[PDB]
């Protein structure tokens, strides 16, 4: 009788047990029927469909295939005897909301269940209750201004730029280097590379000087083949679309200023608490050098007597999911679980209190 | 209130130093 939680993001599940300090089971959010890793290795014969875009759950059915991989063949336990604890992207619809509960209690009969904001989960993770969190992950990225608990709805910015658009920018970038990632297995290659090469540049300009005219920034990635990739400002390039979005032709500004954006959305009086409490989240936010980089453009664009601060702790690949075990697994959140009672009695709209 | 209690306890917690190691 512990409680289960399950944070489902566009590109990766991230499922445990409330009260461990790591998911156990991280699998790719894929259906091809296979589910997650079966599914991305058996490829050729089947075509890959992701039920979650942009952290929207969009396909029902395929969602309902999850779950029942993540419970019964990742974590093998029997969802009838464990409370569990969902995520939700910001400004989830309230269809959603139902439909994700309707499944939990009517397929895998759950005794009880919530439904939690992924980035308040973050904002808990790092010890804080108030502050603003810059999620970004395979498919979306979102600046959230958080009041006690409270996501501040009118501040909410969200970015359809996250993981997968840059990691489709370095395959580019690498082609017109020389190299050529065309095939799926080249790409999932190339993300091995982004994840492992890739960093954020102090100042981009002059980074780029630097690496035309030395060869200190590069570094080199070997191949099953033999073939030895080399890259330089390629490093520093593709996560640097985060703060200039033009670079894959989108005309949002980048995630510094929709971070000062939602702050200036939010009551005056909040501001300074949330220049303060910057909380980076999700695997988008591991690059090196991205904290440094965000304490630098959020300087230039606050007052300049405010203090500005960046949490980004190591763990940030599963914040949201740390969160989530957090807060299942306290005390005080115990009363605050919908009840198979509640959803027997009075149905799926029950999930709005 | 429990709400106030909720945020203390976020708070108190003591975050991922009182999970449980994997
Ligand atoms: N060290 C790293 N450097 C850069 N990117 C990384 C690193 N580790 C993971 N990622 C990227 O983070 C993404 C997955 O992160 P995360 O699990 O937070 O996203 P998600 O929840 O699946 O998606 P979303 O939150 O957008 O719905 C992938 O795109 C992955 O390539
Ligand atoms: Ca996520
Ligand atoms: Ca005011």
């Amino acid at each position: 009788t512990t409680a289960l939680v399950c944070d489902n993001g566009s590109g990766l599940v991230k499922a445990g047990f409330a009260g461990d300090d790591a998911p156990r089971a991280v699998f790719p959010s894929i259906v091809g029927s296979y589910v997650g890793d079966e599914a991305q290795s058996k490829r050729g014969i089947l075509t890959l469909k992701y039920p979650i875009e942009h952290g929207i759950i969009t396909n029902w059915d395929d969602m309902e295939k999850i779950w029942h991989h993540t419970f019964y063949n990742e974590l093998r336990v029997a969802p009838e005897e464990h409370p569990t604890l969902l995520t939700e992207a910001p400004l989830n619809p309230k269809a959603n909301r139902e439909k994700m509960t309707q499944i939990m209690f009517e397929t895998f009969n759950v005794p009880a269940m919530y439904v939690a904001i992924q980035a308040v989960l973050s904002l808990y993770a790092s010890g804080r209750t108030t502050g603003i969190v810059l999620d970004s992950g395979d498919g979306v990225t979102h600046n959230v201004p958080i009041y006690e608990g409270y996501a501040l709805p009118h501040a909410i910015m969200r970015l359809d730029l996250a993981g997968r658009d840059l990691t489709d920018y370095l395959m580019k970038i690498l082609t017109e280097r020389g190299y050529s990632f065309v095939t799926t297995a080249e790409r999932e290659i190339v993300r091995d590379i982004k994840e492992k090469l890739c960093y954020v540049a102090l100042d981009f300009e002059n980074e780029m000087a630097t690496a035309a005219s030395s060869s200190s920034l590069e570094k080199s990635y070997e191949l099953p083949d033999g073939q030895v990739i080399t890259i330089g400002n390629e490093r520093f390039r593709c996560p640097e679309t985060l703060f200039q979005p033009s670079f894959i032709g989108m005309e949002s500004a980048g995630i510094h200023e929709t971070t000062y954006n939602s702050i200036m959305k939010c009551d005056i009086d909040i501001r300074k608490d949330l220049y303060a409490n910057n909380v980076m989240s999700g695997g988008t936010t591991m690059y090196p050098g991205i904290a440094d980089r965000m304490q630098k453009e959020i300087t230039a664009l606050a007052p300049s007597t405010m203090k500005i601060k960046i949490i980004a702790p190591p763990e940030r690949k599963y914040s949201v999911w740390i969160g989530g075990s957090i807060l299942a697994s306290l005390s005080t959140f115990q009363q605050m679980w919908i009840t198979k009672q509640e959803y027997d009695e009075a149905g799926p709209s029950i999930v709005h209190r | 209130s429990l709400h106030s209690a909720l945020m203390e306890a976020i708070h108190s917690s003591g975050g991922r130093e009182k999970l449980r190691k994997v």
